[PDB]
């Protein structure tokens, strides 16, 4: 259950915000 | 070892008299041999319930067959080098192995 | 001890003196 | 943050096994037919009431594992196999906390039960294992407040159960009293005085014997008619110089003191130990942080010590040092190795803890709590929130 | 003498139970017969017989 | 390396093999577990008394064989216990890593600097020294089916027949058998010794 | 003394506590007419004997207080022979005077 | 009522004997995937392994 | 076929194999023993028959 639930939300959430997180502006 | 106990008793026991018995009030061996054999029958269902996964997405019946020769050929492949550095085979490695 | 005592055998080790409590006759005695 | 810190902490949350353990302690002085009389007592309980899940109980007596003698005795339960017996109902946490409660019916012992822990070489009994390292620097026997703070007043258990001694309680004995002016004045000398009474009472052991081809020993004592009662210490008579026999009573009395029978050396001091499991609904780490707000009423001297299968969750803990804050230190050197960038490597591991904010949540929500499982679950998840990361990030870096 | 002495009133002397296994039937008094210990002090090897 | 093995099918083939058979032919030979070596080594050493007190036997064989044993390397925590029955029990654990044999020599040449304080008649049996760990494995013996076999004779019989076949096959390190074997007791009657002026010794 | 006096006083009281050993394989033995005996105990194959000949004398110095007391004055011989001799010495320059 | 056993230079063999049929078919197997290794085939591999 | 003429001494020669830690003699070893608790003179006569 540790993994199941640990794998299910980091699916459906960084999907979002690793493509937010290379766009971060501080890489000019 | 316990198989050792056991024939131990298996080649000396017409030796004691009729006017006795054996059993074994305590004994941890059928526990080890169902928790065994239980994470055998979980790599079971997750041996081919992963392959139903991209059969779905591959669309393909000669193009899903791939990966399922290459996930049973790695795992073995581990029984080698966990045998090299004196480990045994028990349900700790083989949490990994149905995560893996 | 005097005549019409109730001296306390079974439950010795779940009751401190100075305790209320309640009576049964033991079977743990021969007689 | 605040989450990790509300989960409570364990290790290794056991499993039903098939065996139950189930001790007894007679009140001190009892003999063995008055023990007897309740393991017999508790044996017929368990194939009649609880058959359904019990298979086979093996009762030993003489001998637990809080000590020997005529005042103790212990039961293997092996239970039915684990298709035999469906239900929840007939796990061995769900059979020990309803035996437990049918045991305070049996007056004449304090009857226990309880499980081994999940790993067998290691602990004998589910739960926590705290030792009363008293290092007061006391005399031997004058450590009795020790003793006293044993009894009761580290048993104030707010959401504990079972929590029982493990040495025993001391009992009475018979100090023989002889008087050697009296005795040497009467002609017999003092070793056949000592052989008598270490031979009649003490079971003297005299040479060697075979029989069917093995070599046996053989025993010499005085008949079990003649050292039943104090009374049947007047019984032997002891040869003088003259070579005639003086009664035992006419140089000899006895007087009742107080003693235990069990004696021990933990660590430099003698200690007294204590078991206990927590209560069903909660972890093992509250527990033993529960017992913290009982160990705070406590005499000079003494101190509470972690040991047994209870060493790892003081000697180990959380791994904070070590465990996740050098093992993802080392994977943004190894990522910095292959990326070529310094914010890029740091952009994957910013990632974290959208993975575990739902390891959390899943052991909150199912009722667990953080033990080495879920440490290793969690170690997991780190690298399936960086494998999410790197593989669509190795594309957003080659296309730019 | 004084060596034999020594060697018979300073002893630890096994002297078994008072319910000692194994009882009659019926038994329920069961105590350790505690007998001659080892002396201590200087007084007590002053107080030995010759 | 790339474009290699791509156009080489059949040599990307024998290396999956081999590497598959490596392993297949192990799990022939390693044994099969259910848990790892988890707890830390320990090993005990044991003496009965025919007899005794608990406090003959506390000040006396536990104390001087305590300390002697503290200095010794890759140690988790020391014990003792001493029973009215006439028992004792110097036990002594390590740490986890250690290797047991070593660890058993070393507590073996640290505790003869407490040899010769042993009385005769429990210096005859000797100080049984062992590798328990703590716990059992399996226990094994019943009743005979059709009665007139006492908890004595059985005793005798697991003692004197399946005993010694058992603690020389492998794993064995101790063994603890609930009962004993036969020993010729003499009963001495006291009435009928003075009767003819004797003494028991 | 005689083979059954040697094999009912010093080896059957030996071989009864040879219990809890390493890798031991088997225990034979063997007593004779002359008062002496041999209990050599082969181990299994691929074992150093350093620890194996102090494993054999812990279990021995447990039952040497039983044996009687004269044979432990003549002294228990553990020793880790293979089987077999490899020189032999020793001879007499013949001038009468010395005998065997 | 009486036993048997075998000791000596003859026990190893009542264990596993010659193993020379349990091998020559291991190392054919290898010898046949090694040759394989070089001649990128099937059937001229084992025309030649005979 | 000399040591024949010797009357009175079953004399027996040979020679240690080619290894000399395996064995002292050519050929195999057995063990009769007994797990019952029978006789010395039953398992001599067992020896005798066999």
């Amino acid at each position: 259950t540790g993994v199941i639930g640990g794998m299910v939300t980091a699916t459906v959430l960084a999907i979002f915000w690793v493509p937010l997180f290379y766009v971060a502006v501080s890489t000019l | 070892t316990a198989k050792a106990i056991r024939q131990t008793i298996a080649n000396l026991e017409p030796f004691m008299p009729q006017g006795m018995k054996v059993v074994y009030p305590y004994d941890t061996t059928p526990v080890v041999s169902a928790s065994i054999h239980e994470v055998v029958k979980t790599l079971g269902e997750a041996i081919l319930l992963v392959f139903l996964v991209m059969y779905l997405f591959l669309q393909n019946f000669r193009a899903t067959l791939i990966p399922t020769i290459a996930v049973p050929v790695v795992l073995l492949g581990t029984f080698g080098v966990l045998a090299a550095f004196g480990f045994s085979i028990n349900t700790l490695t083989m949490f990994g192995m149905v995560l893996a | 001890l005097n005549a019409g005592d109730k001296i306390i055998t079974e439950g010795l080790q779940f009751v401190q003196p100075g305790v209320e409590v309640k009576t049964v006759p033991a079977k743990n005695v021969a007689s | 943050i605040w989450m990790f810190t509300r989960i409570p902490t364990a290790f290794l949350p056991d499993e039903d096994q098939g065996v139950l353990f189930a001790q007894v302690q007679t009140p001190p002085g009892s003999s063995a037919e008055r023990t007897q009389v309740v393991v017999d007592s508790m044996r017929e309980y368990l194939l009649e009431k609880e058959s359904s899940s019990v298979s086979s109980v093996f009762t030993v007596t003489g001998f637990n594992f809080a000590g020997r003698g005529q005042s103790s005795g212990m039961a293997f339960i092996m239970l039915k196999p684990w298709e035999e017996r469906p239900g929840g109902e007939n796990s061995v946490f769900e059979l020990a906390k309803r035996a437990q409660m049918h045991f305070f019916s049996f007056k004449d012992a304090m009857v226990f039960a309880f499980a081994p822990p999940s790993v067998l070489e290691l602990g004998n009994a589910t739960g926590f294992d705290l030792f009363l390292q008293d290092q007061a620097g006391v005399g031997h026997e004058v450590l009795l407040q020790a003793r006293n703070k044993f009894l009761m007043l580290a048993a104030q258990n707010p959401a504990l159960q079972r929590v029982r001694p493990n040495g025993m309680s001391d009992e009475p004995q018979y100090k023989l009293e002889i008087d050697d002016e009296k005795a040497s004045a009467l002609g017999v000398s003092l070793a056949d005085i000592n052989s008598t009474v270490s031979i009649a009472w003490g079971s003297s052991y005299v040479n060697d014997f075979i029989d069917r081809g093995r070599v046996k020993r053989v025993y010499l004592q005085g008949r079990p008619d003649a050292r039943m009662n104090p009374d049947d210490l007047s019984k032997w008579y002891v040869r003088n110089d003259k070579g005639e026999m003086v009664p035992f009573n006419a140089f000899a009395t006895g007087k009742w003191e107080y003693g235990s029978p069990k004696l021990e050396r933990y660590n430099g001091v003698p200690a007294m130990e204590i078991l206990g499991e927590p209560a069903p609904g909660l972890s093992s780490g509250d527990a033993m942080a529960a017992v913290e707000e009982i160990v705070k009423q406590l005499p000079k001297g003494v101190g509470y010590s972690w040991t047994g299968l209870s060493y790892e969750e003081r000697l180990s803990g959380s791994q904070a040092p070590a465990l996740y804050a050098l093992s993802l230190l080392v994977v943004f050197l190894c990522l910095a190795a292959l990326y070529e960038s310094w914010s890029i490597p740091f952009s994957v591991m910013l990632v974290v803890p959208l993975g575990v904010i739902g390891a959390l949540l899943a052991t909150s929500m199912r009722g667990l709590s953080n033990d080495v499982f879920f440490q290793v679950g969690l170690l997991t998840t780190i690298g399936l929130s960086a494998k999410n990361a790197i593989l669509i990030v190795e594309f957003a870096k080659e296309l730019h | 003498d004084v060596s034999s002495a020594i060697q018979a009133q300073n002893v630890q002397i096994s002297s078994g139970q008072l319910g000692g296994l194994p009882a009659v039937k019926g038994q329920q008094l069961n105590a350790t017969i505690i007998g001659k210990t080892r002396l201590q002090t200087a007084e007590q090897f002053e107080n030995i017989l010759l | 390396m790339s474009k290699f093995f791509i156009d080489r099918p059949i040599f990307a083939w024998v290396i999956a093999l081999v590497i598959m058979l490596a392993g297949g032919l192990s799990i022939l030979s390693l044994p099969v577990n259910q848990y790892p070596a988890i707890a830390p080594p320990a090993i005990a050493v044991q003496v009965s008394y025919p007899g005794a007190s608990a406090e003959t036997v506390q000040d006396t064989v536990v104390q001087v064989i305590e300390q002697q044993m503290n200095g010794i390397d890759n140690l988790r925590y020391i014990s003792s216990e001493s029973n009215s029955d006439g028992s004792m029990t110097i036990t002594v654990t390590f740490e986890q890593g250690t290797d047991p044999d070593i660890a058993q020599v070393q507590v073996q040449n640290k505790l003869q600097l407490a040899t010769p304080l042993l009385p005769q008649e429990v210096q005859r049996q000797g100080i049984r020294v062992t590798k328990a760990v703590k716990n059992f494995l399996m226990v094994v013996g019943v009743v005979s089916t059709d009665g007139s076999m006492t908890k004595e004779d059985l005793s005798n019989y697991i003692v004197s027949n399946i005993q010694d076949p058992l603690s020389r096959t492998k794993g064995v390190g101790d063994f603890q058998v609930f009962g004993s074997q036969y020993s010729m007791r003499i009963w001495l009657d006291p009435a009928k010794l003075n009767s003819y002026q004797l003494t028991p010794g």
